[PDB]
């Protein structure tokens, strides 16, 4: 059965970059194998069994390891090589794969640009509110955005949506709609998000009071 | 120095051309005759590696037994690519008998001799030989029936025991005689008989062998089938050119001096050798009677969750490769140069 | 080669079953393994199951109860049968060949081929167009003239919808979410712009929707709120 761990969960790498990913497994393996898989599209086997690369996989992908450790290693990154990559073992069924390790293209850290939508007041005639924070053009990709209802964190009731990483600047976007009943909107004032990322030294927080327009 | 090298083996046999049994047919046309004193020598002083399931021999053996049946036999009913042809399907004369594979020139036969050989790995006691045993074709789930016998103690293998996924070859010791029939004068309910003392004795040796390699504090358990075509569901073979189905729910269920297995006989069936259907005539009055010889067993192991300290074993079969293998375990072609 | 060619699927009610079929080539229906793997949105694959060349059937413990696999030797294809759906069973369903290290001469493990996927949706909501709600402007929020106004597309199903601005002439700037599924069966996302502030006084947004499963299309105006 075994379990299986990926690190790093995102590999930032500019074309040209030597790549190299690792699959961690919890008991003793002969073997694992690679899959690449883009949007859209079923995963594709990257490496066969003990061993080698399958048809159409070119020179650049090598991979190697025994036991606990395997790695995936790209000698030099091209533009259709971002993606998602996957291990993948046999030693018995249930076959686990590995949580994955994305693979984007590198850029120069930029902070989002954060703002906050209140609920529309055609929406809160339907009985219901929802609340929107948009994280605008950021990098790297890990965000973290906390929910603040008159300083009551919300947890559990929010979704969040993120945007392929852009081809042209290559940076994402962030959505996060946190949903309220229109009594519990209609009961508290203050409603902010608090966004945490790596292109801000201390953590930005938009805001608004209902009634204050 | 020679290396492992594939090659066309050629067959050899004492099959008679004046009998239009469908082997002896074949083996005819395509084998020579046996050596009457074939010659075996000893390698004193060599190591050499082995692998029963990644044997070239077994796919040659593989190619001709398909060949055998896709021009021996003559269904009156067959659908092949969405096709169907229909044909005269005059019973015929079935029972295999004995082939032995040899070396061409420039290449040769290596022969493991020893004691307790898993199947993998080194093998100390090594012996050349230019043809291997007869080997009868026996196509069968979910018991190897006329097959060659372990002298010593039962032998269980397996290309990774830890891996459910893997069949279980069994080599037993004592063979276990069965005799199947189609009473004389329902033509096709059928049955088999077999000692039930020798069955649960060999049941219960094969639980040891398999206590030595999954561990002592491990309760072993035998089981049906879990599902899967009817011939490999069923103990399924041929009998007389019949094609028989046997409920073996009896032999596998395990923690009357005779055991009656119900079977039954089948005119349409799964062919085992390509994608399609076949249709048979449906069988002879009279007397339709075979007795074989019990000699192997293809097991699988359930294992598919965390280890509760019992393992689960059941009935296998349905690639007819693991039943050659049972016979071509121990040799290997080399190229002598 | 070399192809496997799925079918079955779409959507279904909680509590009911779906069979997926999948036809393999002659070949690979003789000689490989064949998988049938799971993958829900925002996931990994899962392994569900496979169907050895001999025959042998095995399933993942945790669906054993509910999972069904079977061969038809006839015409050389497999199926699954799932029991019991849940909204949890919803994801793409593959099919997929692997020699397992049982097809010489090379003995190689790694699933090589894989079919187009069978979509299957477990839910108990009906065909519904959305509601579509303005993100409305800021006061004057990024320096400059940048600003952030978008749609609210909220409670359609099923997917998908499209979103355009401005009858497609507003291309620069635009982000469209992925669709999330809310936790009453129906999907809901936004699409943003960010445009300048200058222009909010006379520049005219319209964020263009359709939700073609529905024949529901609507053009919304998103302009600041009246204060
Ligand atoms: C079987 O595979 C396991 C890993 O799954 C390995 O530890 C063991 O050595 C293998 N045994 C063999 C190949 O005989
Ligand atoms: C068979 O025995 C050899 C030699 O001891 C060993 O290397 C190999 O792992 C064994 N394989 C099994 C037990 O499957
Ligand atoms: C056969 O093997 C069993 C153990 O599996 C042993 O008890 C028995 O004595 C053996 N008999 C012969 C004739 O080799
Ligand atoms: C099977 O038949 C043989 C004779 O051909 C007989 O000696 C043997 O006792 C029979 N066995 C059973 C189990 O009927
Ligand atoms: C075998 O017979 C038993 C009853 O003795 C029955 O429950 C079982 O379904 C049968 N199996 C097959 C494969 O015929
Ligand atoms: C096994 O051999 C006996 C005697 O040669 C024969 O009657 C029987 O049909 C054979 N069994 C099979 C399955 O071929
Ligand atoms: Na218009």
């Amino acid at each position: 059965e075994i379990v299986l761990t990926q690190s790093p969960a995102t590999l930032s790498l500019s074309p040209g970059e030597r790549a190299t990913l690792s699959c961690r497994a919890s008991q003793g393996l002969n073997f694992v194998v690679w899959y690449q898989q883009k949007r859209g599209q079923a995963p594709r086997l990257l490496i066969h069994a003990p061993s080698g690369r399958a048809p159409g996989v070119p020179d650049r992908f090598s991979a190697r390891g025994s036991g606990t450790e395997f790695s995936l290693v790209i000698s030099s990154v091209e533009p259709d090589d971002f993606a998602i990559y996957y291990c993948q073992e046999y030693s018995s069924t249930p076959y686990n794969f590995g949580p994955g390790t994305r693979v984007d293209r590198k850029r120069t850290v930029a902070a989002p640009s954060v703002f906050i939508f209140p609920p529309s007041d055609e929406q809160l005639k339907s009985g219901t509110a929802s609340v929107v924070c948009l994280l605008n053009n950021f990098y790297p990709r890990e965000a973290k955005v906390q929910w603040k209802v008159d300083n009551a964190l919300q947890s559990g009731n929010s979704q969040e949506s993120v945007t392929e990483q852009d081809s042209k600047d290559s940076t994402y976007s962030l959505s996060s709609t946190l949903t309220l009943s229109k009594a519990d909107y209609e009961k508290h004032k203050v409603y902010a998000c608090e966004v945490t990322h790596q292109g801000l030294r201390s953590p930005v927080t938009k805001s608004f009071n209902r009634g204050e327009c | 120095v020679w290396k492992e090298a594939t090659t066309t083996l050629f067959c050899a046999s004492d099959a008679k051309a004046y009998d239009t049994e469908v082997h002896n047919v074949w083996a005819t046309h395509a084998c020579v005759p046996t050596d009457p004193n074939p010659q075996e020598v000893k390698l004193e002083n060599v190591t050499e590696n082995f692998n029963m399931w990644k044997n070239n021999m077994v796919e040659q053996m593989h190619e001709d037994i398909i060949s055998l049946w896709d021009q021996s036999l003559k269904p009156c009913v067959k659908l092949t690519g969405g096709s169907v042809i229909t044909q005269a399907c005059p019973k015929v004369s079935f029972e295999p008998i004995p082939i032995h594979y040899c070396a061409p020139a420039g290449f040769a036969i290596l022969k493991c001799n020893d004691k307790k050989f898993n199947g993998t790995g080194p093998c100390t006691n090594v012996s050349t030989v230019q043809c291997t045993h007869g080997i009868r074709p026996v196509v069968s789930t979910q018991l190897l029936l006329n097959g060659s016998l372990a002298e010593e103690e039962i032998v269980i293998r397996s290309e990774n025991f830890t891996n459910n996924a893997k069949t279980i070859i069994v080599q037993l010791n004592e063979s276990v005689v069965i005799n199947c029939t189609r009473p004389n004068n329902d033509i096709r309910q059928a049955h088999c008989n077999l000692s039930k003392t020798q069955w649960e004795n060999t049941l219960e040796q094969i639980a040891i062998k398999l206590k030595e390699q999954f561990g002592n504090n491990k309760t072993i358990i035998f089981n049906p089938s879990s599902g899967g075509d009817p011939e490999i569901v069923t103990h399924s073979f041929n009998c007389g050119g019949e094609f028989f189905y046997c409920n073996s729910t009896q032999l596998f269920t395990w923690n009357g001096r005779n055991i009656t297995l119900p079977c039954r006989i089948k005119q349409i069936i799964n062919m085992w050798q390509e994608v399609g259907k076949a249709m048979y005539a449906p069988p002879i009055r009279g007397q339709i009677r075979c007795s074989s010889n019990i000699t192997g067993l293809l097991l699988t192991r359930d294992g598919g969750k965390d280890t509760n300290g019992t393992e689960i074993f059941r009935p296998g079969g349905g690639d007819m490769r693991d039943n050659w293998r049972s016979e071509l375990y121990k040799y290997k072609v080399v190229k002598i140069e | 080669q070399g192809q496997l060619v799925q079918s079955g699927g779409g959507l279904k009610k909680p509590g009911t079953s779906v069979t997926i079929s999948c036809l393999a080539s002659e070949y690979t229906f003789n000689e490989f393994v064949i998988h049938w793997i799971r993958q829900a949105p925002g996931q990994g694959p899962l392994w569900l199951g496979l169907i050895k060349r001999s025959g042998r059937l095995m399933t993942a413990y945790n669906f054993q109860d509910r999972l069904s696999l079977r061969r038809d030797r006839s015409t050389g294809t497999v199926f699954m049968e799932l029991r019991g759906l849940r909204p949890d069973d919803t994801a793409v369903y593959y099919c997929a060949r692997d020699g397992l290290g049982e097809v010489a001469p090379d003995y190689r493990y790694g699933i090589d081929v894989w079919g187009q996927g069978s979509t299957v949706i477990v839910t108990s909501a009906s065909t519904k167009g959305p509601s579509v709600f303005p993100l409305a402007p800021s006061s004057k929020s990024t320096s400059g003239g940048t600003a952030a106004l978008g749609c609210l597309v909220k409670d359609y199903f099923p997917e998908p919808v499209t979103v355009s601005w401005n009858s497609g002439a507003l291309t620069s700037g635009v982000h469209t979410f992925p669709a999330v599924l809310q936790s009453s069966g129906l999907y809901s996302l936004s699409s943003v712009v960010t445009v300048p502030s200058s222009s909010l006084g006379t520049q005219t947004y319209i964020c263009n929707v359709n939700h073609k499963p529905s024949n529901t299309k609507v053009d919304k105006k998103a302009e600041p709120k009246s204060c």
